[PDB]
């Protein structure tokens, strides 16, 4: 539903920013891949080509 | 390559602040502590030096010990 998205979209933040320090933090991005392995393929996703897709479709709005 | 001064197996940063062995289908996993996940399963919280192959100089390695792999 678009009302608990809406009134709970912090804790949705919290749930993608918290992954994006495991998969940079070089020690440990292992421990991301063996308790959530299709978290750990999506920012592979986008890691592998998704960040340039969402860096360029961000210039030609620069227009 | 994450860095290791003691080639003992297990990286300097999970020496210092903290580390468990915990097994997921039927393989053994070298992590971080993580203590939402570590402590509900009753493990331990190792700590050692990050520059001694056996912290306590016996001839058994920081990663032997905790792991298993060790005579019996
Ligand atoms: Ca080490
Ligand atoms: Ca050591």
């Amino acid at each position: 539903d678009i009302n608990f998205i809406k009134e709970n979209l912090t804790e949705f933040q919290h749930a993608f920013s918290l992954a994006f320090s495991y998969y940079f933090a070089p020690d440990h991005r292992t421990v991301l891949e063996l308790y959530a392995p299709d978290m750990f393929e999506y920012m592979n996703k986008l890691e592998k080509g998704g960040f340039e897709k969402i860096s360029e479709s961000l210039k030609k709005e620069g227009v | 390559t994450v860095p290791d001064r003691d080639n003992d197996g297990i990286p300097d940063s999970l020496e210092v602040e903290g580390y468990t062995v915990d097994v997921k289908n039927k393989r053994t996993f070298l992590s971080p502590w993580i203590s939402n996940i570590h402590e509900k399963k009753g493990l331990t919280k190792y700590k050692s030096s990050p520059e001694k192959w056996s912290t306590a100089s016996d001839p058994y390695s920081d990663f032997e010990k905790v792991t298993g792999r060790i005579d019996k």
